[PDB]
């Protein structure tokens, strides 16, 4: 038995419409997608850093590690 | 009081059919429902193939 | 007795209080999602797997075979083996991402319920390394053999718990046997956990992503969750699908295409993806022993995680500092998977202790730093 | 109106909603499946053994 | 670490996730494999009846496997003896034991064919490199005795001696036998037996896309459809005040 | 200076709990204290937080939040249960220390 | 079908491996259900009487 | 153990003749059976005698 004893509320007044009264996905122009990029905005600036800040390890890390592997010419220089 | 309390205004998300409000909202029950109803029909028919 | 059968039932009133009339907050997102999918995705190993079972033949000498047999001539042999191996690892991205919920949201303040978890997670690896083994092919015998020679580095009773697990000298097939019934064991003890974790967790009910109260509204599980549930299962289905299908071996070492043969060492012995960022804790620690130890706490880590929670707030909901570090840890977390797939090189070997580093002090002492330094900025 | 039709016939009566849904899966079968299959061989045209087998198919030795 | 050179992405006819092999290129690299490969390299888990539909007849399957010998018994009297293969053969293997293979290889063991597109990486790209790819070594670099240059094989120095060239065999179905062609059906032909249930896993991927894109969309109206009744819903507070 | 005050009204708009209309206080997690407190609260100001909360949850489900106007302003937040909250552990301090000595 | 087969064979050994080692684990999730049950009214006497005024 | 039908036999029997108490065990697990048995016809009877099965 949970509902029934879960809280103490007073004066707030609901108002909801059959699923039938009313669209599934309405507003998607108007609202949806205006709130879609709302979202992604507050957000880019706090996830997107630290990955891209791994890309470019993962990038550097890689590419040098190719680089280890090329010869030098400065090693043959005076192999006559 | 309650006498001051009134339903807020759903035109913003009523369907087409339910939208002016002196017209019967039955005559377009049948398709509302059917509609939605053929929508999880169809969701069952997959489901099972 | 009563009105409905729904409540009075010994039973019924079992399913009804967990999966219809169940109080859920109303705001919960797609990152609960992952709790109903660990759960089908478990029941989906299983029923694969016995399939799988039915085929199978836990002998060096026809382990392989019986494998190749399996996907060559059981009707639809091929698609149930596939289906299982890929499960594994949809398994783990939802256990990565479960945890992940929790940490992010501070769930884990739901200790049992937290610490029963770290337990599944354990209980799964184990599972899922015993099973990568059955195939018997160069990786399964070698990853074996390296894995768990681990144990070996423990002081006075090392080699001999080793020895003893693997019932010889060497992996051989004492062992190949041993882990076919460890791997046809554990997953059924995780069931049996999964209740105890779900019994716990009833206990408060679910958290939220405002991490505030949500007595004051919450909603019958049935339908708003049964059915949100049924959608998360559909979306992520499809990507495991579409490269169960398309793209097969996308994930899995081309070495273990040959059959097993100890005069043969692969020149990169690793683990499955779940483990190399783990792997990769492990060789950033010169020192065989330090290493194990260093394993061992980069998961052991979770049990902590509940007693460093300095912030007066719940989720990082509200915490933009603390999120930056949880999504810095994230990526942390995705080159320690990185580092793990390298060689033991320059300028891997080097980035490795780094990132280790960075992974122990940010759960350790930036987190719970931060916290602190947060709350005072909101004049707590 | 289907829509409204469909409702009265098919959905309204739990026990013809279920009737609809097998039958409808017996046609929605036989139709993906035959379309799926077509789909897949025009896509590969003369490269599957249905395409090439006339050539062996008693006309050798 | 090493140096090594990666073979480059042929466009094979069945790359594509809904693209099949080509049963034509795979039925020419069978005869491949029979006529030149199958000479020191065992396939043990394919059998003769598994070309039929694929490949071959049944008739041909019939013949193809009576064209062997195969190793049978005991008799009456406990010996071993020899008959006319059936489809139920698995393609015969060259060498006794892997011992007796290295020893007429130069040491060197020709591994079973059977799951080698899986068992390399680049699989048939690379098994194609390989094939065509072999050339003299560069300067400095010495290939010992018995070994031969091939720069896409790690190492550079492999066992194996340039296995095809040009009209090395005749396609009885009039294809020109240039050395790339074989290298192509044959690779063409170890994808098959690699993975029988290539184009069947693919016939069900786009089966499976179909249906999940519909049953998605579906329960995605669904699922939303119930929660309208919470996504739109209005509240207000109003105390006695 | 002001350099204390710019930060907390900083990190108050970093927040953003109050996009939701909620009260810093609202957002305190609920522990032993924090519950102590509550119940101690007025019921006026308690059936209140209680409205902000169902409220907050409510945008929460539904993925949006309070126009800008709205927004509970930094220098108006009304810290309605910190005294409460500090007397509880006054309270639990001394009875903590006394059961000790 | 059962079989795998034509007769009692490898096909049959191997799925009855399999099945002997789950069931007893079924047992044991059913025991669960047979004293969750038994619960319910708790346990039987050889009298058949009413046990309440002593237990 | 092992499931195969040319093997079987031979991994119970190598099983009560190299594994240290394999006998005791293997014994121990088929003896078992039947106590099992004897043991659920007594818990039957016993509910059919006092009418358990109400
Ligand atoms: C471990 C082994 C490593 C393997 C890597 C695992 C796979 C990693 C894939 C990268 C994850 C991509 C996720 C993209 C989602 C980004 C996003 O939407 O961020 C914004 C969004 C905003 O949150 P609110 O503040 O509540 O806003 C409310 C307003 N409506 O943040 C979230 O969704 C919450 C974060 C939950 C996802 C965390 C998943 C990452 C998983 C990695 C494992 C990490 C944990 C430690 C494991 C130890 C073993
Ligand atoms: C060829 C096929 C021939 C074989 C026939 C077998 C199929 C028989 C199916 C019986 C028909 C079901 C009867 C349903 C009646 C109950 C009901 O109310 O509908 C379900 C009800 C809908 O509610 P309302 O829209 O409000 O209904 C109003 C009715 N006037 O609940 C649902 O949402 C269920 C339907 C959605 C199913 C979602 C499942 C998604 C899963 C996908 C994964 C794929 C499957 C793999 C299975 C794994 C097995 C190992
Ligand atoms: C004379 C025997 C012989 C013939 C004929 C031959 N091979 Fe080989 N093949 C070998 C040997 C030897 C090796 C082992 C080389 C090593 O490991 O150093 C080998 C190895 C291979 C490998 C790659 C091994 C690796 O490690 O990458 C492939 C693939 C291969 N052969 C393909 C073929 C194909 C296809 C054909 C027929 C066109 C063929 N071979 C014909 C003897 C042969
Ligand atoms: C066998 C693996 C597991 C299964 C099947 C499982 C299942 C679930 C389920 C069904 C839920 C409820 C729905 C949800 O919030 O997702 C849940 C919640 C939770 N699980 Fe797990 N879980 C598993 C592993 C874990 C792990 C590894 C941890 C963490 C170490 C964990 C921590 C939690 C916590 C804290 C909750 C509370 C969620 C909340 O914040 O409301 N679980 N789990
Ligand atoms: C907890 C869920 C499970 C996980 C995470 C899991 C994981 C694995 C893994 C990773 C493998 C190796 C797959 C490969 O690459 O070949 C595997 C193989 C196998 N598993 Fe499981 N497994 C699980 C449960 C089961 C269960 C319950 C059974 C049946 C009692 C089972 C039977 C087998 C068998 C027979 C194989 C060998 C055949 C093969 O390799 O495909 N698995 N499992
Ligand atoms: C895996 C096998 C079984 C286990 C482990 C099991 C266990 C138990 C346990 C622990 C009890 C309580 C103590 C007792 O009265 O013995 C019990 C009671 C009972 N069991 Fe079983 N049982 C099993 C099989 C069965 C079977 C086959 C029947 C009958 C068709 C049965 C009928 C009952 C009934 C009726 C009781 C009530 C006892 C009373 O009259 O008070 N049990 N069983
Ligand atoms: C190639 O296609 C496959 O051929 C098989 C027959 O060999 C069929 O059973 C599969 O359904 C079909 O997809
Ligand atoms: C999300 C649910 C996905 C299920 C998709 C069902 C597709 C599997 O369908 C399969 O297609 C093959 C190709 O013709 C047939 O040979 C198999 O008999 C058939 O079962
Ligand atoms: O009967 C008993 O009923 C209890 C109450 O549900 C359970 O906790 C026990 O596990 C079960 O054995």
């Amino acid at each position: 038995i949970h509902f029934g004893n879960l809280a103490r509320v007073r004066h707030i007044i609901t108002y909801s419409l059959s699923p039938f009264e009313q669209r599934a996905i309405p507003n998607i122009f108007s609202d949806a997608l205006p709130n879609v990029w709302r979202r992604f905005s507050s957000q880019v600036f706090k996830v997107a850093p630290p990955f891209l800040g791994a890309y470019l390890l993962y990038s550097w890390g890689t590419q040098e590690f190719e680089r280890l592997k090329r010869k030098n010419p400065a090693d043959y220089e005076n192999d006559q | 009081v309650h006498n001051d309390v009134t339903v807020p205004d759903f035109s913003a998300y009523r369907r087409e059919d339910v939208m002016d409000a002196t017209t019967s909202s039955q005559t377009s029950s049948e398709d509302r429902k059917g509609f939605s109803y053929l929508v999880t029909a169809t969701a069952c028919v997959a489901t099972a193939y | 007795m009563a009105p409905n059968i729904r409540k009075s039932h010994p039973l019924l009133k079992m399913i009804n209080n967990s999966l219809i009339d169940l109080p859920a907050p109303s705001n919960i997102s797609a990152w609960w999602n992952f709790g109903s999918l660990l759960a089908v995705c478990l029941m989906t190993q299983i029923l694969t797997g016995l399939l799988l079972a039915m085929h199978y033949t836990a002998d060096t000498s026809l382990a392989f075979s019986s494998v190749a047999h399996t996907c060559r001539n059981v009707q639809y042999g091929w698609l149930i083996r596939n289906l299982h191996a890929n499960g594994a690892s949809f398994f783990f991205i939802c256990i990565f991402l479960h945890i992940g919920r929790g940490l992010y949201y501070g769930s884990y303040l739901y200790k049992e319920t937290w610490n029963t978890g770290v337990i599944l997670l354990l209980t799964l690896m184990a599972t899922a390394f015993v099973g990568y083994v059955l195939p018997w092919g160069q990786m399964s015998f070698w990853g074996a053999t390296v894995i768990t020679n681990l144990f070996s580095a423990i002081p006075y009773i090392g080699h001999t718990l080793v020895e003893w697990a693997w019932g010889g000298f060497s992996v051989d097939n004492p062992t190949l046997t041993r882990f076919f019934a460890l791997h046809f064991l554990l997953p059924f003890a995780i069931a049996g956990i999964t209740i105890i974790h779900l019994t716990f967790l009833h206990e408060s009910g679910s958290n939220n992503p405002l991490g505030i109260s949500s007595d004051s509204d919450k909603i019958p599980f049935h339908p708003y969750y049964s059915f949100k549930d049924i959608l998360g299962l559909t979306l992520m289905l499809t990507p495991f699908l579409t490269l169960a299908l398309f793209s097969p071996n996308l994930l899995g070492d081309p070495e273990n295409f040959t059959p097993a043969n100890p005069l043969v060492t692969p020149p990169h012995i690793k683990p499955e993806w779940y483990f190399l960022f783990a792997y990769a804790i492990l060789r950033s620690i010169p020192n065989k022993l330090g290493g194990v130890l260093a394993l061992a706490a980069s998961v052991l880590i979770l049990f902590l995680i509940p007693f460093l929670h300095k912030s007066k707030q719940r989720t990082m909901t509200f915490r933009p500092l603390s999120q930056t570090l949880f999504w810095l840890l994230v990526a942390n977390l995705l080159i320690l998977t990185w580092i793990g797939s390298q060689p033991v090189e320059h300028p891997f070997i080097i980035i490795g202790q780094m990132a280790s580093l960075s992974y122990f002090t940010i759960l350790l002492i930036l987190f719970p730093t931060i916290g602190t330094l947060e709350n005072k900025m909101l004049n707590y | 109106a289907l829509l409204r039709q469909a409702y009265s016939a098919l959905f309204r009566r739990t026990s013809t909603f279920a009737l609809t849904v097998v039958l409808g899966a017996v046609l929605f079968e036989r139709a993906f499946d035959q379309g799926a299959d077509a789909i897949f061989e025009h896509l590969n045209e003369g490269k599957l053994w249905k395409h090439i087998k006339h050539k062996y198919e008693a006309s050798e030795e | 670490g090493e140096l090594e050179l990666h073979p480059p992405a042929f466009p094979w006819s069945h790359g594509g996730p809904l693209s099949a092999l080509d049963h034509s290129s795979v039925r020419r690299g069978f005869q491949v494999y029979k006529q030149v490969c199958s000479a020191c390299h065992s396939m043990d888990y394919v059998a003769f009846r598994n070309l039929i539909g694929v490949t071959h007849t049944e008739a041909e399957a019939k013949a193809l496997a009576e064209e062997v010998e195969v190793q049978d018994g005991p008799d009456e009297n406990g010996e071993l003896f020899m008959r006319p293969g059936k489809i139920s053969d698995y393609f015969p293997k060259p060498y006794p034991n892997p011992e007796a293979a290295r020893a007429a290889n130069n040491g060197a063991l020709p591994p079973d064919l059977s799951y080698i597109v899986n068992a390399r990486h680049g699989g048939e790209d690379y098994v194609f490199s390989l094939l065509t790819g072999y050339c003299d070594p560069p300067a400095g670099v010495v290939v010992r005795e018995g070994l031969h240059y091939n720069p896409y094989f790690p190492g550079q120095a492999i066992g194996m001696a340039p296995p095809i060239y040009n009209e090395i065999l005749e396609y009885d179905d009039g294809t020109p036998a240039t050395m790339s062609q074989i290298a192509k059906d044959v690779c063409t032909f170890l994808r098959w037996a690699a993975e029988p249930e290539h184009d069947q896993r693919k016939r069900m991927g786009l089966k499976m896309l179909l249906i999940s894109a519909l049953l998605t969309s579906l329960l995605y109206y669904m699922k939303r459809h119930k929660w309208s009744v919470l996504k739109s819903r209005k509240m207000a507070y109003r105390p006695p005040k | 200076g002001r350099l204390m005050d710019r930060i907390r009204k900083w990190y108050y708009n970093a927040a953003g709990f109050n996009k939701y209309g909620l009260m810093r206080d609202d957002t305190l997690y609920e522990d032993d204290d924090v519950k102590e407190a509550l119940k101690r609260l007025p019921e006026d100001l308690y059936n209140e937080r209680m409205f902000r909360i169902k409220r907050a949850l409510d945008l929460s489900l539904k993925h949006r939040i309070l126009p800008k106007e709205q927004w509970v302003k930094y220098e108006e937040d009304k810290p309605y249960l910190e005294p409460y909250l500090k007397e509880v552990i006054r309270e639990r301090l001394e009875r903590e220390a006394w059961n000790k000595k």
